[PDB]
């Protein structure tokens, strides 16, 4: 498998990533990638192609794709910094996810707030706060049993301009481990 | 549906089963979603 | 002392009114349907 | 000076509608029509 | 009409009232950031429009300052009856451009 | 009845119920010093 | 716009269904409480089900 990446600035500037190649994988399906982007991105537009070399490549099957940054009127953004890994989480481990609040406005940022949903319903809520170092507490808590067939992590805060206000959010599937709390 | 992320703020919690009542200026009831596909 | 008074209050029904579908006629942005003949008119016909 | 049991009420804007930075609420059909719809600030014509 | 001289105490200060937009780097104000490259002087001293990416413009005539507009925007002594000088920028369009 | 914040609230209830009866072999699955009026509790039965 | 909130809920609630609803407010110094409630429609006059939540200081308004 092979992949295209026409990146956009912040301004008319289309820029584009080198062009990348490799194999799905035999256990998982899964061919993955990692593309570094502009520190300006606004959007990306990507291709896949197959790169099979059995393919005469005007049959050679594709899917073209695009993808969007969050859209911040304030230009205030929330970053889970979680790399999409794709084993399960142990049950009870100690989540270990980092969040930035990348904003103009963070001395008025205290604290960003988070909530788990587990099935349809959300099962912890918390709050975590700003060091003195400018960096914030990461998700720590330990993956508890109401979580166990899957769960999804939300996350946002909400700051004020001098005069607008804006809620600003993140979120992020989080895959956990196939085992009961009745431990059959 | 899907695996998280969003267009914007409402988008955020819409995608990720979520609503939510705010003054800080959003609303998704904006919002709908097709029959979902998105597998993880 | 003012002819009329209105009061805010709670509804106890759904509200029933239709949108217009209007047979081919355009549907400009605030809801007239003006005739299917001045599409691409030139001039401005809805207003919008 | 007075300690209130009067809550000061939170203010509101404006959800699926556009808000101008005055609070006021306006159509997002109405976000870079060109018209300064926003009645002062007109953010409506902001970088379109 | 006065007398000052500095001073070598230690008292605790808060005077960082936050800027929340951006710094007028010579005039000290603070700008909402809709009004950076908008081609226009929002900070007194052009600096609002430094390092634009791009530009974007609103009015799309020339458009007068209605007349004395930049007069009234002067406070008065009202004992003298007089103007004395400036107290809200008049030269400030907000967006604006109606 | 309709914005009630515009105004003062005692949001801490005066009016209550006396404590739900018990059952045989079951409890108030719910438990607290007041019930106010209206407040629910769902009872259930013990172990078997 | 200083002071605001944001109460979360499920995108559906579901019927006898115990659904956890959070809420947040920012802009405060001074704790409050209030009775998030699930209530008749359209007619707003009768509740299926109230919580008399505290915010406060202790939990940072949440
Ligand atoms: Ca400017």
């Amino acid at each position: 498998v092979t992949l295209n990446a026409q990146t956009i600035d912040v301004n008319q500037e289309t820029s584009d990533l080198d062009p990348s190649k490799s194999v799905t994988r035999v256990d998982d399906g899964v061919a993955s990638f990692v593309l570094n982007l502009p520190s300006g991105v606004t959007v990306l537009e990507f291709n896949v192609k197959t790169d099979a070399p059995d393919l005469p490549e005007e049959n050679q099957a594709r899917e073209g794709y695009r993808a969007i940054a969050y859209s911040s009127l304030s230009q205030s953004y929330l970053y889970i910094d979680w790399t999409d890994n794709h084993k399960a989480l142990l049950v009870g481990e100690h989540l270990n996810i980092i969040v930035t609040p990348k904003s103009p406005y963070i001395d008025k940022i205290t604290h960003y707030n988070y909530l788990i949903l587990s099935k349809g319903k959300i099962i912890h809520f918390g709050t975590r706060e700003k060091f003195s170092d400018a960096s914030y507490q990461s998700i720590n808590i330990p993956v508890t049993q109401n979580m166990v067939p899957s769960s999804r992590l939300l996350v946002y805060y909400i700051v004020t301009g001098e005069q607008t206000a804006e809620l600003v959010s993140d979120s992020v599937w989080l895959n956990i481990e196939e085992k009961c709390g009745n431990q059959l | 549906c899907g695996a998280g992320g969003g267009l914007n703020n409402a988008n955020v919690f819409h995608l990720a089963g979520l609503t939510f009542l705010t003054n800080a200026n959003a609303d998704d009831s904006q919002e709908n979603d097709e029959p979902c596909k998105e597998i993880l | 002392a003012p002819l009329v008074a209105f009061q805010p209050c709670i509804p106890s029904k759904l509200c029933k009114i239709e949108e217009a579908d209007c047979k081919n006629k355009f549907r400009c942005d605030s809801g007239r349907c003006i005739a299917r003949k001045l599409e691409c008119n030139g001039e401005n016909d809805c207003g919008d | 000076s007075c300690e209130p049991t009067r809550g000061c009420p939170t203010e509101e804007g404006c959800g699926e509608r556009f808000r101008c930075f005055s609070g006021q609420c306006i159509s997002k059909s109405l976000v870079c029509n060109g018209d300064s719809d926003c009645d002062e600030d007109s953010a409506d014509e902001d970088r379109c | 009409d006065k007398e000052v001289e500095d001073c070598v105490t230690n008292r605790p200060c808060r005077s960082q009232v936050r800027c929340e937009g951006f710094v007028c780097a010579q005039t000290g104000r603070c700008v909402n950031r809709r009004l950076l490259c908008n081609g226009d002087n929002d900070c007194g001293d052009q600096s609002d429009e430094a390092n634009c990416r791009r530009i974007y413009k609103k009015c799309q005539h020339e458009m007068d300052q209605y007349w004395g507009i930049g007069s009234l925007a002067s406070g008065i002594n009202l004992f003298t009856n007089s103007f004395e000088g400036p107290v809200l920028d008049h030269r400030y369009y907000a967006g604006g451009c109606s | 009845l309709l914005e009630p914040h515009c105004f003062p609230l005692s949001l801490v209830p005066t009016e209550f119920c006396p404590s739900p009866p018990a059952l045989k072999d079951g409890f108030v699955q719910d438990e607290g010093t007041m019930f106010p009026v209206g407040k629910n509790v769902v009872y259930t039965c013990n172990e078997g | 716009q200083e002071q605001t909130y944001v109460i979360s809920a499920p995108k559906i609630f579901r019927v006898g269904a115990s659904e956890n609803i959070v809420i947040q407010v920012y802009g405060y110094t001074e704790a409050f409480d209030a009775t998030i409630s699930i209530k008749s429609y359209p007619d707003k006059k009768f509740s299926y089900s109230s919580g008399h939540v505290h915010l406060s200081s202790e939990n940072k308004f949440q």
